[PDB]
C-alpha cells in the first residue's frame, strides 16, 4: 500500500521523544489498524491526527500519494525546515492546520489548486517571501488566520480575500 | 616464508586489532583464526564477521594448499581480481565471499576452479549480469547469488549443468524470462529460492516430485495458469513450507494434495485469484501453524475440522476477503494457544463458538462484514486475552460486563444489536467506536479514570439518556466525540472546552439545554453541529461566521446578536 | 554482518498487529 509506505517515510524523517509512532509497522497491508490514522469504509486514510505530540525533523515530499487524505493536523510541534511543493496534490484535502511549528520558507505556489479547503491556519511560524494570488481562487475557503511570520510583499483584495478582515494577517512588519 | 605472506594481509588491511597475536610467536598453528595440516601450511583461513577492512588481497593467492576461505560478515571492498582464477589456488573448496561491500562485476575465470563445493557471492554490491560460465562449475553444492546491483538477464541454460546443488537462493537479481525447466532435473534440492523478480510462465508439474524439498518460496513474479500437480507424481512429503505468496493471476482451484503433508507448517497463498472450495483435506495435518489467504475468489466454506487435536500447533488463521459462507469451526482453541481469527469481508453466518469464547490464549479477533447474528458469550470478554475486537456490521447481541481486559486498546463493534450499559473501566482502550447500537440507561458517572487513553468515542444512534459526565473534560487526548441521535438531557459540561486535542464534537438531535459555553470557542475545532435541541441563550461571538453555518439550526430559542435557521435577538 | 535474510525466509504482508517478527512486506 502506497499510503502505508508514505506515512512509514514521514515517521522515518521525524524523530520522537514519547514514541507516539510505535505502532507504525510498515509490514501491515492496511495502515486503518495503525494508531492516529483514521480512515474510511473502503480502506483509505482520511484523517490523520498528530497535534501536540512532542515531535521534531522535517517533513517529507511523499505526502502527496494520500488522495483521499481530509485533515491534516501537525500542530504544537517543533518541526522544522520547508513546506513541501506536493502539498498541492491533495485535491481532496479539507482542512490544513500546520501551526505552532518552525517552518520556514515561503508559501507555496500550489496550494492553489485546492477547491476544497476550508480551514488554512499557519500561527507562530517563520515563513518569509509574498503571499501567493492562487489563494485567491479558493472559493471555498472560511478561515485563513495567516499571523505572527516575516511575510511580506501586498496582500490580495480580490476574491474570497474580500470578506477576511485585518486580524487574519497580523503581525507582519514587512506586509 | 608463509609467516611473511600471512602477515602480509594484515599489514594489507593496516593491522586490525582483532590479529594482535600474529606476531612472530613460533609457529603459527597456534595463532587464532589459523589452521595448519600436518606438513604446517596454512589449509583453512576463517575470519567471519571479525571487523577486518580494506581492498581484497592478492598475496592469498601465495597460499598453497588453501581449502577453506571464509571472509564473510567482514568490511572488505574494492574489486575482486580478474585473474582471481589463475592464482588464488588449486585445493578449495569452500570460497565465502558474502555479506562485503565488493564492487564491480564477477570475474570470469571463477570456472577455472573446477573442485569448489560453496560458493556464496550474495548480499554483495556486483552489477552487470550472471555470467554463463559460472555453470562449469558442476560439483557445486551450493550457489547463493542474491541481493544483488545486477541488471536485465535471464539465468543462463548452463545452469542445467549443475545436478547436485542443495541451495539455490536467487532472491532478488532483476531476473526477466521463463520459469527454469531445469530446476525439476536437480533430484537433490533442500531450498529453493527463486524470489521477487519478473519471471513469467507457468509453474511446471513436475517441480513437485522432488522428494527432498523443504522451503519453497516463490513470493513476487508473473505466472500464470494454475497449479496443475497431477496424481501418482506427489512425493515431497517432507515438504515444509509453500510460499507461493503474491503473483495477481494465479487461478484454478487449490490442489488437493496440500492436504497430505505430514510436516506442513507455513502455507501462504494470497494475493491471487484462487477459485472453488477450499479442500476439505487440511483440517487434521498435526503440523500446520499459518494459513493465510488474505484475497482470492474462494467459495464454499472453511474446513469442518480445523484444531480438533488437542497436541497441534494451529496458531494463525487468516482470510480477509473472499466469498466463504458457512459457520465458524466448532474446535478451533483446542490445544490451547490459539491466537488470531480474521475473517473480514465474508458471509460466514452463525454465532460465536462456545471454544472460542473460552480459549485463554487469544490475541486477536477480526471478524467483521458478516452475516453473523445470534448472541456472543459473556465469556469473550473476560477469560481470553483480547487486544484486538473488529466485530463490525453483523446482527450480534450480547452485553459487555462491567470491567473490560487490562489490556484491550481497540473496539469496533458499530452497526450491532448490543443491549446493557456502557463499560465503566477498560484501562488501555485507545478507541471506543460504538454506533448504531441498543446501548440503554445512565452513562458511568466516572468515564475519566477508567479510560484515560481514550483517543476516539462515537456512541451515536444509541437509546442512552441521563446527563453529560462532568469527568469528560478530563480525558486528556481525545480528538474526536459523538453523542448524537440520543435522548441526552441536562447541561453541556463547562469544562468541555479545556480540553487539549479536542477536534471534533456532534451534539446534534438530542434534548439538551442551557447557554453555549464561550470558552467552547478556544479550539482547534474542525466539526461542529449542536442543532435539532432544546438551547436557550445567544451564540458566544466567535461560533457565528460562515464557516459555522449549519450548526445551529433548529434551536427555537437561539439567536445571535451568516447563519442558516437561526433568528436574530 | 551486513543484512538479514537467509535462504528460504517467509514474506512478510500480514494484517496481524501481532506477529512473529521476520520478512518484508513484498506484493
Amino acid at each position: 500500500n502506497t499510503e502505508g509506505d508514505a506515512l512509514y517515510s514521514l515517521r522515518q524523517s521525524l524523530k520522537d521523544a514519547n514514541n507516539v509512532l510505535q505502532s507504525w509497522d510498515p509490514t501491515l497491508v492496511n495502515p486503518c489498524t495503525w494508531f492516529h490514522v483514521t480512515c474510511n469504509t473502503d480502506n483509505s486514510v482520511i484523517r490523520v491526527d498528530l497535534g501536540n505530540a512532542q515531535l521534531s525533523g522535517a517533513l517529507v515530499s511523499q505526502l502527496g500519494q494520500l488522495k483521499n487524505l481530509q485533515y491534516l493536523e501537525l500542530y504544537s510541534n517543533n518541526i522544522s525546515g520547508t513546506i513541501p511543493l506536493e502539498l498541492g496534490n491533495l485535491t481532496n484535502l479539507v482542512s490544513l492546520d500546520l501551526y505552532l511549528n518552525k517552518f520556514t520558507g515561503g508559501i507555496p505556489d500550489t496550494l492553489g489548486k485546492l477547491l476544497k479547503l476550508r480551514f488554512l491556519r499557519l500561527n507562530n511560524n517563520s515563513l518569509s517571501g509574498q503571499i501567493p494570488q492562487s489563494l485567491t481562487n479558493i472559493s471555498t475557503l472560511q478561515v485563513l488566520d495567516l499571523s505572527n511570520n516575516n511575510l511580506s510583499g501586498a496582500v490580495p483584495s480580490t476574491g474570497s480575500f474580500s470578506l477576511f478582515t485585518p486580524i487574519s494577517f497580523g503581525n507582519n512588519p514587512n506586509l | 616464508d608463509d609467516r611473511q605472506l600471512l602477515i602480509r594481509i594484515k599489514r594489507v588491511w593496516r593491522d586490525p586489532p582483532v590479529l594482535a597475536a600474529w606476531n612472530g610467536s613460533g609457529d603459527h598453528c597456534t595463532w587464532p583464526y589459523v589452521t595448519c595440516d600436518a606438513s604446517g601450511r596454512v589449509t583453512s583461513l576463517s575470519l567471519a564477521n571479525t571487523g577486518v577492512a580494506g581492498p581484497f588481497p592478492d598475496a592469498i593467492g601465495g597460499l598453497s594448499g588453501l581449502t577453506s576461505l571464509d571472509l564473510s560478515g567482514n568490511y572488505l571492498d574494492g574489486e575482486l581480481p580478474a585473474d582471481i582464477g589463475r592464482a588464488l589456488g588449486k585445493n578449495l573448496t569452500s570460497l565465502m565471499l558474502n555479506g562485503n561491500y565488493f564492487n564491480g562485476t564477477i570475474p570470469t575465470s571463477l570456472s577455472r576452479l573446477k573442485n569448489l563445493q560453496s560458493l556464496a557471492l550474495d548480499n554483495n554490491f556486483l552489477a552487470g549480469t550472471i555470467p554463463a560460465e559460472l555453470g562449469d562449475l558442476t560439483g557445486l553444492q551450493m550457489l547463493t547469488l542474491a541481493n544483488n546491483s545486477f541488471s536485465v538477464g535471464v539465468l543462463p541454460a548452463s545452469f542445467k549443468n549443475l545436478t547436485q546443488l542443495k541451495t539455490f537462493w536467487a532472491a532478488i537479481c532483476n531476473l526477466t524470462g521463463d520459469f527454469p525447466s531445469y530446476v525439476a532435473e536437480m533430484r537433490e534440492l533442500e531450498v529453493l529460492d527463486l524470489s521477487v523478480n519478473a519471471l513469467t510462465g507457468s509453474i511446471p508439474p513436475a517441480i513437485w516430485n522432488l522428494a527432498k524439498l523443504q522451503t519453497m518460496a516463490l513470493f513476487a513474479n508473473n505466472f500464470t495458469g494454475g497449479v496443475v500437480v497431477a496424481d501418482g507424481a506427489f512425493s515431497a512429503v517432507n515438504l515444509v513450507m509453500i510460499d507461493l505468496s503474491s503473483n495477481h493471476r494465479l487461478s484454478g482451484p487449490i490442489p488437493e494434495a496440500f492436504g497430505h503433508l505430514p510436516n506442513l507448517e507455513t502455507l501462504n497463498l494470497y494475493f491471487n485469484n484462487f477459485s472453488g472450495e477450499i479442500p476439505a483435506s487440511i483440517g487434521r495435518l498435526p503440523s500446520l501453524v499459518t494459513l493465510s489467504l488474505f484475497r482470492n475468489r474462494l467459495t464454499g466454506r472453511l474446513p469442518p475440522d480445523l484444531g480438533k487435536n488437542s497436541s497441534a500447533g494451529l496458531m494463525y488463521i487468516d482470510v480477509d476477503d473472499n466469498e466463504i459462507s458457512g459457520a465458524i469451526p466448532e474446535g478451533l482453541c483446542a490445544n490451547g494457544k490459539f491466537q488470531s481469527l480474521i475473517a473480514r469481508n465474508n458471509r460466514l453466518n452463525g454465532s460465536i463458538p462456545a471454544g472460542l469464547a473460552s480459549c485463554a490464549t487469544l490475541n486477536n479477533l477480526m471478524l467483521g462484514n458478516n452475516q453473523l447474528s445470534g448472541e456472543v458469550p459473556e465469556a469473550l470478554w473476560t477469560v481470553p486475552q483480547l487486544e484486538y475486537v473488529l466485530l463490525r456490521n453483523n446482527r450480534l447481541s450480547g452485553s459487555l460486563p462491567v470491567k473490560m481486559f487490562i489490556n484491550l486498546s481497540t473496539l469496533h463493534i458499530e452497526n450491532n444489536q448490543f443491549g446493557g450499559n456502557i463499560p465503566a473501566a477498560a484501562v488501555g482502550l485507545r478507541e471506543f467506536i460504538a454506533g448504531n447500537n441498543n446501548f440503554s440507561g445512565e452513562m458511568p458517572a466516572s468515564l475519566g479514570k477508567g479510560m484515560p487513553l481514550l483517543q476516539a468515542m462515537n456512541l451515536s444512534g444509541n437509546q442512552l439518556f441521563g446527563g453529560i459526565p462532568s469527568s469528560v473534560a478530563k480525558l486528556r487526548l481525545l480528538t474526536q466525540l459523538d453523542l448524537s441521535r440520543n435522548q441526552l438531557a441536562g447541561e453541556i459540561p463547562a469544562e468541555l472546552g479545556a480540553m487539549r486535542v479536542l477536534s471534533a464534537l456532534d451534539l446534534s438531535s438530542n434534548k439538551l439545554s442551557g447557554y453555549i459555553p464561550p470558552p467552547l470557542a478556544g479550539l482547534p475545532l474542525t466539526f461542529l453541529n449542536l442543532s435539532s435541541n432544546q438551547l436557550d441563550g445567544q451564540v458566544p461571538a466567535g461560533l457565528a461566521t460562515a464557516a459555522y453555518d449549519r450548526s445551529f439550526l433548529g434551536n427555537p430559542g437561539l439567536c445571535h446578536a451568516y447563519l442558516t435557521g437561526v433568528r436574530s435577538c | 554482518p551486513r543484512g538479514g535474510g537467509s535462504a528460504g525466509a517467509p514474506n512478510g504482508c500480514t494484517n496481524n498487529p501481532k506477529h512473529p517478527p521476520g520478512g518484508k512486506c513484498h506484493g
